[PDB]
């Protein structure tokens, strides 16, 4: 029902398509629930918007209402959200068949779109940049990863940004209302306590710590298959072998504070080291 | 009746009871011969189960140890090793393994054949891959002379009894379907050893290939032939042959629709994986 939701949040026509401006695929990722016409003039926009923006990660932000954003589009960039690392290559190597190392219009164009189209029966701005101007260049695998990586820093600096009410710093407790509102576990008033009563009004939370838990939470499952020793021991985690866990399963290196964070929040039986029971049968939901 | 006790206690009891019921000497605690290992799941030289065949005998933390070899793909055995590594120096050493086999807890055979008589020695990476490879290579070729083969080809009814005793599901439906695979292939080309090796290692890493196939997931498209080919050539390094994507898709294609979808095929053998 993915194509509900996108031609809910699209608002420019052309005949029966809708196409999202840039500026609505934000809001399709922020925004769980919120609340047209296009003309030439609009396709002239977004020919012209692309040379405005940077390349870097802030591309859709500085985007921002000039762009075209086809629904295959939005489902590329949606699959391409919750990509771990590992998995980055293997993607390049499923649009590349021929094993040119490059990825030419036809290569995928036609292929992404014939198997919408072909599963639905029985010039846009992300495409005028792999494929410069006249639809023509080549994508490689350094402008490809640096994309998919940019893209999963900006919405990262969005949450952030979102959930910290605008400052440069989250606070702690801003921190474990997000971690509480991602666990989808806010149920649960232990954890409120917790938070009102061994949380003070204390440090704070860079972007760079929260960008890494994130990071961790996408490589979930390599960390469970790496705890998976401890768990069928039935074994307590201290905060050293969390750290050094993390650091190892997803390459990734947690910073203390968070880390204190997550030990002061998910502590029920108040051991000052973490359980299975306790962590990974909650995340589970990620 | 006790067979099929047996079976279910292997099927879901702890293998605290498992070891205990198949191994047959104790020390001072019990030990298994290997031929019990070999019997818990189902030597001349070249086989793993002599190079360990020699002394002594499985513990239960050996036990433990082959079980979860067997059970995990390679990258995720990669951080495994280095998970065992605690210096991080890049080579194990027998003290780290001899501290994670008493959490595996709470002998000869494994310590000696993996580091040396003395115990002195030191693993590395290559070592630890090529261990599990011969493992499950071995574990394999012996479920496959396990069916009486002929020629070196086994046909294509007991390849599909092979898959679905993988699976780990059995309904009415499949094991109709399995029968029918008889009625599928009137003549039969059987299958060599190869081919079922080749389809089982795009087994291992299957939730991997569920990563890979992630846009086909969401845009609600099936499996067809060739993808699953291009999928396993890709993620798994594997070369499906034409026959064994044959067999699958006359398999597990309940619905008859000629594409495998993913709670059809990729879910069944992803959440086998656990
Ligand atoms: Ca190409
Ligand atoms: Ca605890
Ligand atoms: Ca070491
Ligand atoms: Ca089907």
């Amino acid at each position: 029902l993915r194509k509900q939701r996108f031609m809910q949040f699209s608002s420019l026509e052309h005949e029966g398509e809708y196409y999202m401006t840039p500026r609505d695929f934000l809001f399709s990722v922020m925004f769980e629930q919120m609340e047209k016409k296009l003309t030439k003039k609009d396709i002239e926009d977004t020919l012209s918007g692309i040379q405005t923006a940077g390349c870097g990660s802030t591309f859709f932000r500085d985007l921002g209402d000039k762009g075209l954003i086809s629904y295959t589009e939005y489902l590329f960039l949606l699959t391409i959200l919750t990509k771990p690392h590992s998995g980055f290559h293997v993607a390049f190597k499923m649009l590349d068949t021929d094993g040119n190392e490059m990825i030419e219009k036809r290569e995928f164009f036609k292929l992404q779109k014939i198997i919408s189209k072909q599963d639905d029966l029985m010039n846009t701005t992300l495409q005028m940049r792999f494929f410069g101007k006249r639809g023509q260049r080549k994508l490689h695998y350094k402008e490809f990863r640096r994309f998919m990586e940019n893209l999963q820093t900006e919405i990262q600096e969005m949450e952030f940004l979102q959930f910290s009410k605008g400052l440069s710093f989250m606070r702690k407790e801003d921190f474990a209302e997000w971690l509480l509102f991602f666990t989808n576990t806010e149920n649960k008033d232990i954890y409120w306590k917790n938070v009102r009563e061994k949380l003070s009004a204390g440090e704070s939370i860079s972007l760079d710590e929260f960008k890494s838990f994130c990071h961790f939470t996408t490589h979930l499952e390599d960390f469970a298959i790496a705890m998976q020793m401890f768990s069928l021991a039935h074994r307590p985690v201290r905060l050293a072998e969390f750290k050094r866990a993390v650091k190892v399963a997803t390459g990734q290196e947690l910073s203390n504070n968070i880390l204190d964070t997550v030990f002061k929040i998910f502590d029920l039986d108040g051991d000052e080291c973490l359980s299975h029971e306790e962590f990974l049968g909650v995340l589970k939901n990620r | 009746k006790v067979m099929e006790y047996e079976n279910r206690i292997r099927a879901y009891s702890t293998p605290d009871k498992i070891f205990r019921y198949f191994a047959t000497l104790k020390v001072i605690e019990v030990f298994m011969t290997p031929e019990d290992f070999v019997r818990s799941i189902t030597a001349d030289e070249g086989s793993i189960f002599y190079t360990l065949g020699e002394c002594g005998l499985i513990s239960f933390s050996d036990y433990i140890f082959l079980t979860t070899v067997l059970s995990t793909p390679q990258r995720n055995f990669e951080i495994a090793f280095k998970m065992f590594d605690l210096n991080g120096d890049g080579e194990v050493d027998m003290e780290e393994f001899e501290q994670v086999q008493s959490i595996i807890r709470s002998c000869s055979a494994l310590t000696t054949y993996f580091f040396g008589a003395d115990l002195k020695g030191k693993l590395t990476i290559k070592n630890f891959l090529e261990f599990q490879r011969k493992l499950q290579h071995d574990v394999l070729k012996l479920e496959f002379e396990r069916h009486d083969p002929v020629d070196g080809r086994i046909t294509e009814r007991q390849f599909g009894g092979m898959l679905l005793a993988y699976s780990g599901v059995q309904s009415k439906k499949l094991t109709a379907m399995q029968r029918q695979l008889k009625k599928h292939f009137k003549e039969g080309k059987g299958l060599t050893f190869q081919e079922v090796e080749n389809f089982f290692t795009f087994l291992k890493n299957i939730n991997d290939v569920d990563t890979a196939l992630s846009f086909y997931h969401m845009a609600g498209a099936s499996l067809d032939k060739v993808t699953m080919q291009q999928v396993a050539r890709t993620v798994a390094k594997v070369e499906l042959s034409d026959h064994v994507c044959d067999v699958v898709f006359a398999l597990f294609d309940c619905d008859g629709n000629g594409e495998l979808s993913n709670k059809e095929f990729v879910s069944i053998m992803k959440q086998r994986l656990m």
